[PDB]
C-alpha cells in the first residue's frame, strides 16, 4: 500500500511516496483517487541516459 | 489493437457518403469524434459527439454534416453531404476511451475517402 502524500506529522508533512519499485514478470497496479493525482509511470532498467 | 475501424469509399463532388466509425463491440467513451488529414496538412477536427449529446462542428462543416449514434449497434454514424474535393483526406476516428482520466484515442486506424470528379 502506498499513500501518495504521506502526512507523518500531525500538523502535516507534505512529501511524496514514489519509490523505484521492481518490475518482475509484470505488475498489477490499482489506484484509488478523486482528483487525478496519478499521472503515469516510467519503465526501464537503469532509468538514466 | 482492440477497436477496429473501416468504411467509406471514393466519391465525386456533389455526392453524399454515410460513413461510419464502425466499431467491433460495445465500448465506453465520453466524446466520440472524427478527424481528417490530407498529405502535407495537419489533422483538422470535423465533428464531435459526446455521451451527453453535444455536437461540435468545425467552421467548414456546418450546414452539411450530421452525426447520429446507434447504441443498439454501439456505432456512431458519420454522414457527409454536399461533398467537395477539399474533403479528401486520411479520415481518423479519435476515441474517448478513458485512460488516466481520458485519452489514448484510436484514430490511427483510419479510412480512405477521396472526393474527386475522376
Ligand atoms: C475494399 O475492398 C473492396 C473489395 O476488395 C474494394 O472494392 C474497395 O476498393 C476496398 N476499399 C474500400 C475503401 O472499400
Amino acid at each position: 500500500w502506498f499513500h501518495a502524500i504521506h502526512v507523518s506529522g500531525t500538523n502535516g508533512t507534505k512529501r511524496f511516496d514514489n519509490p523505484v519499485l521492481p518490475f518482475n514478470d509484470g505488475v498489477y497496479f490499482a489506484s484509488t483517487e478523486k482528483s487525478n493525482i496519478i499521472r503515469g509511470w516510467i519503465f526501464g532498467t537503469t532509468l538514466d541516459s | 489493437v482492440q477497436l477496429q475501424e473501416s468504411g467509406g469509399g471514393l466519391v465525386q463532388p456533389g455526392g453524399s457518403l454515410r460513413l461510419s466509425c464502425v466499431a467491433s463491440g460495445s465500448v465506453t467513451f465520453n466524446s466520440m469524434g472524427w478527424y481528417r488529414q490530407a498529405p502535407g496538412k495537419q489533422r483538422e477536427l470535423v465533428a464531435q459527439i459526446t455521451a451527453g449529446g453535444d455536437t461540435h462542428y468545425a467552421d467548414s462543416v456546418k450546414g452539411r454534416f450530421t452525426i447520429s449514434e446507434h447504441r443498439g449497434k454501439n456505432a456512431v454514424y458519420l454522414e457527409m453531404h454536399s461533398l467537395k474535393p477539399e474533403d479528401t483526406a486520411v479520415y481518423y476516428c479519435h476515441l474517448q476511451v478513458p485512460f488516466l482520466g481520458g485519452g489514448y484515442d484510436y484514430w490511427g486506424q483510419g479510412t480512405q475517402v477521396t472526393v474527386s470528379s475522376g
